[PDB]
């Protein structure tokens, strides 16, 4: 997920812009739900995930707000002592433990039930556990016994209307969570929420650590140590899931990393490039980060460097010119369905190859399988999320940095051969593949483009609509599952704030028992695609202007 | 009136609710939501808390299991048992609004059951407000706030202490899976402020 924040000093003809990208995933019926609240000290417009009670994406008429995920490490795992003798207990402190349980049935369409038991010690639930050892495993979240609380936060601070009273309510958010601010007079904001554990002196917090007593937390950190900025110097901030901070810790997971390659620097260098910003230029950074190949500015240096002292007619080097002439936008041909230039293709299979070649060589099998991705890979309904950089791709981006990575070569991946060398390997590697399917005349290649599938089954696998509800977008889109806007002070309206959403397919899932379809079921769907979006609505004059139809209750509790 | 809620929806569908206390509010968004995405959050509950095979069958029988071990349910419910009146309402009203609309929805099937339910065979169920919280927990928490591999980094570093010996398996764990990289770009510059914890990158724990 992406989000730019544009504040006074940076924002042209308005004092602050929010632009955010949630990536979700794409599904249908929407993932998100448009919201308006009026009452209860309650005015807000906006859409939200699942129709939550609180609305992540959205503003009150004096201060907005958004959300990416953190990535923050707020989770770990306990390793708990067993006795074969005694089962149903651990070891806490000197002292030989009982672990709550719970029986559970699963009911069965047209089969058996089953049942079966869920084990929790102090530190978690159970996720697995070794008899041969006598070890369970537990995992222990930071946030347990807030999950009430955090849906809470997300709901009052809604009513807020300035940092002071946001930030109470950032407080008591405990789940790893970029949050952002903008409002009426130009301040912007940021805060990597969430609540991360106390560790004790000497816990390395990427592997297990022993659930006798020992390296229990001590505590959560205090608010005061998460992750904060307000009104930067630069006039902006800018995410993409990449780190909060300088010497921030990441998530343990061995597919995640925070390197010197991260696909944020592709937004700062827009935001950059400009003295100011406007509205139309805030919302045009979507469009081009949505089309922008992640590896090319990491790798073409590289490339150059090794394909240098090459003559014109060796191949090697004309698939490295061709790489030179390329902005990197991916656009498609007039078919919809290859791209115009093949940079992309050329790049997965080099970085394929160059992958093959250094780090899954240096990792034991069968962790290698684990570095091995160009991070291209895709079927033909296309991605299931944004592209990123691949964990190998990043890995190998602080071996060809040298003496410049602040990262130690215990192994030398190049195994002893010259970089150059290894690079123009791969290159032949890539030059043989490609040539082979498409020719040898580089300028007639039709590479295939990614495309986009708005899926009926949700995140888990589940379905939510019937399979023929299934819709397809020619062009993949490396962009938010919704996208929106809102503009705080703009000249150019006598309105304070100005905001726009697009939540496609739309408002809408019903199909009535006879299959007529709701009349906002599709309405935004050809929106998404051309980059468009619709007035959100907020002032009562506005909503009652725009109004198509009205419904009124009359209830008691 | 306190007893008023009125719901206006825009030209594009969008509902915007307008009502005099907290419960009346929520209990209005309950209802649009009902109105607008019931098969879509009828399936988001029991995906949430593992009841998909009740209605699909066999092929999700791993999947609820797996939902299940993954929560403790009376804590939910003690974390709601604690809230006060007013927050209360939020959850409550939400529900009772819901409710409304299914219960109409089950009275009316020919006109108003989503097609979806027909053609998987099932109908809707009443909501309480530990299903709502359950669907924030289940699609917020423990999507995007749950995650480790610190069982699988074992391994890895394990298999690289044999490959590499003891202190040089270590060494390249740090640089396969480093703590943190001093070049990462970041959304704070560092004229701002840095992280003050230093950590241990030793496996100092064992
Ligand atoms: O960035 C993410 O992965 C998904 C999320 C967006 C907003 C909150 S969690
Ligand atoms: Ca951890």
């Amino acid at each position: 997920s992406n989000m730019w924040v544009i504040g006074k000093s940076k924002a042209q003809d308005a004092k602050a812009i929010m632009v955010n990208g949630p990536q979700f995933g794409w599904y249908a019926p929407a993932y998100t739900y448009g919201i308006g609240l009026h009452g209860a000290g309650y005015d807000v417009t906006g859409n939200t995930p699942f129709a939550y009670p609180g609305l992540v994406f959205g503003h009150n008429g004096v201060i907005s707000w958004g959300s990416t995920a953190g990535f923050g490490d707020d989770v770990d795992i306990f390793a708990e002592r067993l006795s074969a003798e005694k089962p149903g207990y651990y070891l806490h402190n000197g002292k030989w433990v009982k672990m709550l349980s719970r029986e559970e049935t699963i009911t069965v369409k047209n089969g058996q039930a089953e049942t079966f038991t869920v084990w929790r010690t102090v530190h978690g639930n159970i996720l697995q556990t070794d008899q041969t050892t006598q070890t369970a495993y537990a995992k222990s979240r930071a946030w347990d016994g807030k999950e009430v609380a955090s849906l809470l936060a997300w709901t009052h601070q809604m009513k807020a209307k300035n940092w002071q009273q946001w930030t109470q309510q950032a407080a008591k958010q405990a789940l790893t969570i970029n949050w952002y601010y903008a409002d009426v007079n130009g301040n912007i904001g940021y805060v990597h929420t969430g609540a991360y554990p106390d560790r004790q002196s000497g816990h390395d917090p990427r592997l297990p650590v022993p659930g006798t007593g020992k390296w229990d937390w001590k505590g959560l950190l205090p608010f005061e140590m998460n992750p904060k900025v307000y009104n930067p110097q630069s006039g902006y901030i800018a995410n993409w899931n990449n780190s909060p901070q300088k010497d921030y810790p990441a998530s343990d997971l061995f597919a995640f990393l925070w390197g010197g390659a991260d696909r944020v620097t592709e937004i700062d260098r827009l935001l950059e490039q400009k003295p100011r910003l406007t509205a139309d230029q805030a919302w045009d950074v979507i469009r081009q980060t949505s089309r922008q190949d992640l590896n090319l500015r990491l790798f073409l240096p590289t490339l150059q460097a090794a394909t240098s002292g090459l003559t014109q007619s060796d191949p090697r080097r004309q698939l490295v010119e061709t790489l030179t002439r390329w902005d990197g936008i991916n656009l498609l041909n007039d078919d919809g369905k290859t791209w115009q230039q093949p940079g992309s293709a050329i790049l997965n299979v080099w970085l394929t190859s160059m992958l093959k070649r250094t780090v899954v060589a240096a990792v034991p099998m069968p962790f290698d399988k684990w570095y091995s991705a160009s991070g291209y890979e895709t079927t033909q309904d296309g991605p299931t999320g944004s592209l990123n950089i691949s964990v190998g791709a990043k890995i190998l981006y602080e071996a060809v940095q040298g003496d410049k990575s602040p990262i130690p070569q215990a192994v030398d991946l190049f195994a002893g051969k010259p970089q150059q060398e290894v690079v123009l390997a791969a290159l032949e590697d890539t030059w043989e593949t490609l040539s082979k399917r498409y020719g040898n005349n580089v300028s007639n290649w039709k590479t295939p483009a990614m495309a986009l599938t708005f899926r009926a089954n949700n995140f888990f696998g589940v379905p939510q609509a019937a399979a023929e509800e299934t819709r397809h977008q020619a062009e993949y889109q490396n962009r938010g599952t919704e996208n929106d806007m809102i503009v705080f002070s703009p000249t150019t309206s006598d309105r304070p704030v100005l905001a726009w959403d697009v939540v496609a397919p739309g408002q809408s899932g019903f199909i009535a028992p006879d299959g007529t379809v709701d009349k906002h079921y599709e309405d935004q769907l050809k929106m998404y695609e051309n980059f468009g979006r619709k007035s959100l609505w907020l002032t009562k004059q506005d909503v009652e202007a725009h109004k198509e139809s009205q419904e009124v209750l009359h209830v008691q509790r | 009136s306190s007893s008023e809620i009125k719901i206006v929806r825009d030209e594009y569908g969008m509902p915007h609710i307008y009502a005099n206390d907290t419960w009346h509010l929520f209990y209005g968004y309950g209802y649009v939501v009902a109105q607008d995405r019931l098969f879509q959050m009828e399936m988001a509950r029991r995906s949430t808390q593992g009841t998909v095979a009740e209605v699909l069958g066999k092929d999700f029988v791993k999947f609820d299991k797996d939902i299940r071990r993954n929560y403790w349910p009376d804590a939910i419910r003690a974390q709601i048992a604690a809230l006060s009146p007013e927050d209360m309402s939020i959850l409550q009203g939400y529900a009772d609004g819901m409710n409304a609309w299914i219960d109409k929805v089950n009275t009316n099937p020919e006109t108003l059951l989503p097609k979806q339910f027909n053609t998987f065979g099932f109908t809707p169920k009443r909501w309480e407000p530990f299903d709502v919280a359950m669907i924030f927990v289940g699609t917020m928490a423990n999507r995007f706030s749950d995650s480790t591999s610190e069982i699988d980094n074992l391994a890895l570093l394990t298999a690289l202490k044999d490959k590499y010996g003891v202190s040089q398996g270590m060494a390249v764990f740090n640089q396969l899976k480093w703590l943190v990289n001093p070049s990462a770009p970041t959304t704070i510059a560092v004229q701002e402020s840095n992280y003050p914890l230093k950590f241990n990158q030793q496996n100092s724990q064992t």
